């Protein structure tokens, strides 16, 4: 059989998918078993609710970096906290598996779910405004201009674990703000200083593309 | 603002494609001379050497795959000269070569492959060689009937030499590149954030504790 | 309500809001060559009882606590007797964690199971002959269970914030004072040693520190109850 | 399988039509959409 | 030799022996120089449905750079 | 027929299973006979 | 204790796979010069040369297989230079080459193969060449119509040279590697425990009789 | 601890007040509670 | 033993074994031996009593000479007999 060669011979593509000589022929590996906790794609991980490092500062050293303080010593109609929605950015998402995994890829798109959790007294009660402002804008000045957009209220005096669906994002970014709709109503004999947890994950509609390694690992190797 | 709206496909997100794209893990040097060197080189097969996929491998606990090794070589100078080498794989529980001309090189059960250096690099396919159903990157508990060393993660080792009785005055630097076929993971783990200190043990500095998310001014200012 | 098994009986609230670790129930070991050659014993009568460990005292500065299975049961009753006298072991677990607190206390705890939980050797000193590994007492705390030192890293070099991929559950002192997990056998080989290898490890960490008023109780009692499931032993050594 | 070569090996014709190794395997490009103003041949322009 | 392609949004190699050359996600191909020239196939890598040789309008959320 | 090569050429795996040119073609070996005491696997010995 | 419980497959236990994994049996040296050497080399085909498979071959009596020989070469120095060699096989009952340029090299019935030294090593396939139905590693009884020499185990021999009339000042060390195809054994034999003394005859030292199992203190103490 | 290894019950009287218990057998040292 | 010899030719083995014993004295003699197997992870028994509490057989070789025994499992300290 006469043939010819063409350009591409004797080259070694680090990306190409080809076989190689099985140097242990006839070998019999140890058979597999139904190990629970299997996976088939990292997207399964990206839709799991992790915690945001929302209190990113120089003054919080431990778990306090994850807890949004809230007190009655703040007034109503003022901004309590806020952040951006940008997983693969330098902010309070790098502690989140969505942000970690976005660092492992270039372009992502889809919808997200951000939830909040309250932990104070059972007897306490308040009302927080959770306002999302889509990108291309500035974070709201006051509660009023925020109420004129996609927002929810949250009377954590009754319903604790609250959620929220951010519609879209891709790759400035959208903002999420937490305002005191009221003051922290407090009964007698309770410290009246609580903490809010902020959790985040991706929805089903999320998708990833070209893979790239990450930068946060400054070490080349160890040995 | 190139805000994309189009759902991209999910094939790069699979663990299969997340452990593809063969890269390097090991580089060795081999100088041949008289009674002032070895004339050969031995390298134990390792995964956690270069810390980019150690992070991607600890992202789960239990894994199972087949390996595709490629051995490329050159002189420290860069030139490629017509010499015949010998790579040999050694399965676990087998004596390693102690000398250039020692007897282990003439061993049959030990597989080996002979190439020219002007030959395109060599490829080989290792199957799943563990006694267990899977590899365990974490084995809390002593292996005794010094701590946490997994009893079964040794794939074996490799040995490299040239085939000659003359001390060919030669200095090579061999690069390996590893591809993973038919990966199957289990039990995802959260990604490690702290830099390493030494291999095979997940220690960490309890003083220079790095934070996953960098620091900003306040919590009321996003950006 | 009330749950009675064997001779133990523990009350709780009515709930099917219970998590199945990775969505599979526990189960006995299927046909292997061991299952073919001999019958490993299947105790289901008395080793299955809701063991109630010593209460724990959560305070304003508490770090958190953890345990190791089955090491916590290695010296506890007939189960311990089966554990140190059979080098083959397999089981599932029902972990029912309760806290007993008033409505005037605040604080949030996280319950989570971790497979192959490995503790870290702190005290960085990169040296082969130093190797400050954690000692036998720490990595195998036993019945009482040790505490943490650096929770934000889980004393394992792993950030806590991403620790929810693990089968978890929130304990908030407002909504519920109890929770429950069910975990099957999690190992890459059907049997193993019950004494020198823990399959997984429970953790409890205060993610929102306890706080209260003048005149309140200063220490919340948190209890853990445990009940094995579909256990199996093999190879009676003397 | 024994074979032989013939003249034309290892050459690089600037005109020839052949494949090459897709260095981004499994990759998923951005799908196309019905962009108006399409063409299929320059003759359309010449008229 | 060593040719390596770098996808967009990825750091470029700054030195000969710098670490980017040892990068996995960065694809690369190793050949001999006495080897026939190398070939590779790049697919359509734009986020958009097509390339735009003209993008009148600023990319800001200095002119016309697609 | 245009083709290409890939890494793994001109190498000699001590483990690989391949044919080689039968240097005595058309040859006729001495035929086999039913020799008692045959084996097919060493496991027979180990029992 | 990694006490495995999983029945592994039986394919490595077959005699087929127990005589696979081509290894070496013969190494020869070939120096070419003037009237102070030979310029060629002859090697009789042998099995019991290297004592690792002699033990595996005496484990039975009667065997039948086809041989797959591979001839690899290099200079004693290690370099591979463009010279054309000549290997020739010689069937039994045929005269062996006595000189470099003697006439046997120009023989037709003697098969031969011509390669470059920069050519990948050569392969050949010898069939079952015995007159008998099988080889006999043991032939108690004189072959006369000095003792025990099997009348039919000579596969033939090999001869190596370079093709030139010039004394190419060259020093090579050629390694052969042998694979066995379609083995069929018979009549298993117990494995020999005593070291050898000379080839082809199973003698043994009746004074330094080694013991198969080493020595411990008593019989009432295992360990 | 050594008591938990026998016929026992728990009682979170923070929720369920009136608790009961059935002693299986007795006749005529005696059992303890 | 050919089992040990052949195990030397391989890394990992597993399965069940059969160990037998054979007596050679007088026809008129008689005794009783205890053949006790202690699985691995343990120490060999101190006395007959702690051995009788495990997989054991008796053997009155005064009547039945060629005795056998099946060891259930082994892989790769080890069990004792």
């Amino acid at each position: 059989l006469p043939t010819e060669l063409r350009p591409g011979t004797n080259q070694f593509l680090t990306t190409e998918d080809d076989t190689a000589a099985p140097i242990l022929p006839g070998f019999s590996p140890t058979p597999s078993i139904h190990i629970p906790g299997e996976v088939r794609s990292l997207l399964e991980l990206c839709r799991v609710e992790t915690i945001l490092e929302v209190n990113n500062t120089t003054d919080a050293t431990g778990l306090n970096r994850l807890l949004i303080p809230v007190s009655a010593q703040n007034k109503a109609d003022e901004l309590c906290a806020a952040f951006m929605v940008d997983p693969g950015r330098i902010g309070p998402w790098q502690s989140t598996l969505v942000g970690q995994i976005c660092r492992y890829y270039t372009q992502w798109s889809g919808s997200l779910k951000v939830t909040f959790m309250f932990t104070g007294s059972f007897m306490a009660t308040g009302k927080m405004l959770i306002a999302y402002s889509p990108p291309g804008s500035a974070q709201p000045a006051n509660r009023e201009t925020a109420m004129l957009g996609t927002h929810v209220i949250w009377d954590f005096g009754l319903q604790s674990s609250v959620s929220l669906v951010i519609p879209w994002i891709s790759n400035t970014a959208g903002v999420v703000t937490l305002w005191y709709q009221t003051n922290y109503v407090v009964p007698p004999e309770t410290p009246g200083e609580a903490y809010i947890i902020a959790m985040g994950a991706a929805q089903d509609n999320f998708t990833l593309k070209i893979c790239k390694d990450t930068d946060e690992v400054t070490q080349q190797a160890v040995l | 603002t190139r805000c994309v709206m189009n759902r991209n496909g999910v094939l790069e997100a699979t663990i299969s494609h997340f452990f593809s794209r063969s890269g390097l893990v090991g580089v060795v040097n081999l100088t041949d001379g008289g009674t002032d060197t070895t004339g050969y080189a031995v390298w134990d097969i390792d995964i956690m050497g270069f810390v980019q996929l150690r992070r991607k491998c600890e992202m789960f606990t239990y894994m199972r795959f087949n390996a595709e090794f490629t051995f490329v070589t050159t002189t420290e100078n860069g030139e490629a000269r017509p010499f015949m080498l010998q790579y040999m794989y050694v399965p676990p529980g087998a004596p390693k070569p102690t000398g250039r001309d020692a007897f282990q090189w003439q061993t049959a059960t030990n597989p080996s492959v002979f190439v020219k250096l002007t030959d395109p690099p060599a490829q080989v396919s290792v199957p799943f060689m563990s006694p267990a159903s899977a590899y365990q990157w974490f084995y809390d508990g002593y292996p005794t009937f010094t701590y946490g060393q997994c009893p079964n993660n040794m794939m074996g080792t490799f040995a490299v030499r040239v085939v000659s009785r003359v001390a060919s005055q030669l200095k090579l630097q061999t690069r390996v590149y590893m591809k993973l076929k038919h990966v199957r993971a289990w039990i995802p783990r959260p990604i490690r954030s702290q830099p390493y200190l030494l291999k095979n043990f997940p220690n960490y500095d309890s003083s220079k504790i790095t934070y996953s998310a960098r620091d900003r001014a306040s919590i009321k200012q996003a950006n | 309500a009330q749950l009675t098994v064997g001779n133990s009986s523990i009350t709780t609230q009515e709930a099917a809001n219970i998590v199945l670790a990775y969505g599979e129930w526990p189960e006995y070991c299927p046909d292997t060559d061991a299952t073919a050659v001999d019958k490993p014993t299947r105790p289901d009568v008395s080793v299955n009882r809701f063991y109630t460990l010593d209460s724990k005292m959560w305070q304003e500065n508490s770090t958190g606590w953890y345990w190791k299975f089955p090491d916590v049961l290695n010296k506890t009753g007939v189960f311990g007797q089966n554990a140190q006298f059979h080098y083959l072991y397999r089981s599932g677990f029902c972990l029912h964690v309760q806290c007993n607190a008033s409505k005037f206390h605040q604080g949030a705890l996280l319950v989570a199971v971790i497979p192959e939980f490995v503790l870290a050797g702190r005290g960085s000193n990169t040296k082969p002959n130093e190797a400050p590994h954690p000692g036998f007492n720490t990595t195998f705390p036993g019945t009482a269970g040790a505490s943490f030192n650096d929770p934000y890293v889980l004393d394992s070099g792993v950030p806590l914030s991403q620790s929810l991929i693990y089968p978890h559950q929130w304990i908030n002192l407002r909504t519920n004072n109890c929770a429950t997990i069910i975990v099957p056998y999690i190992n890459a080989v059907p049997f193993d040693s019950a004494i020198n290898h823990s399959n997984f490890g429970l953790i409890v960490v205060p993610v929102s520190p306890l706080k209260y008023s003048s005149g309140a109780t200063t220490a919340i009692p948190i209890t853990v109850t445990i009940a094995p499931l579909n256990s199996e032993f093999g190879g009676l050594r003397q």
